[PDB]
Parts: structure tokens; sequence; C-alpha cells
């Protein structure tokens, strides 16, 4: 009665993976922070915008 | 002392349930008792 629970916990396994495969398969998600400063007011008078 | 003994005789018909080999039904009953059969247990 025994082997009924491996079949089971391979059964279950397989569905687990599956999941952890759909959870990192479709939220392909990226931040891409790119935390450069706003331009602020001295800007345009800056030395390094001065064309 | 009458209801009480027909109270055990009630169930004492409890044969139907005797020996997927039927119809559709017959396995819609395999895995309703979670013990007749091991895809039975194994879903339960």
């Amino acid at each position: 009665w025994k082997g009924i629970a491996i079949a089971l916990l391979v059964i279950l396994v397989i569905c687990s993976l599956i999941v952890t495969s759909v959870i990192l398969l479709t939220p392909a998600e990226d931040n891409s922070l790119s935390q450069k400063k706003k331009v602020t007011v001295e800007d345009l008078f800056s030395e390094d915008f001065k064309i | 002392r009458r209801r009480e003994n027909a109270e055990r005789l009630q169930d004492d018909a409890d044969t139907d349930t005797a020996g997927t080999m039927t119809a559709r039904q017959r396995v819609w009953r395999a895995f309703e008792n979670p013990h007749t059969s091991t895809m039975a247990l194994v879903f339960y």
C-alpha cells in the first residue's frame, strides 16, 4: 500500500514542477530601474549642457 | 426494543456494494469510495 503512494508522490511532483515552470515562464518581468537623476533647473546653465 | 432491532437490521442489507467493469457509473462508484481501486485512492 506504499508503492501507490509513491506513484502519487511522483505525479504530484510532476504537477508541482509544472507549476514552478509556469511560475518562471508566464511572468517575464523586468524592472530596468535606470536610476538617473531627473533634469533640474540649474542643468540648462550647467557647463555640461553648454553647447 | 423493536425499533432498536430494526435499526441494526436496516443496514444489514449492505450487499449491493459487491463484485470500470459495468458502465461509466461503475467507475463513478469506483472513485466515490476511495479504497476500491488504486486510481480512486491516488485521485482522492
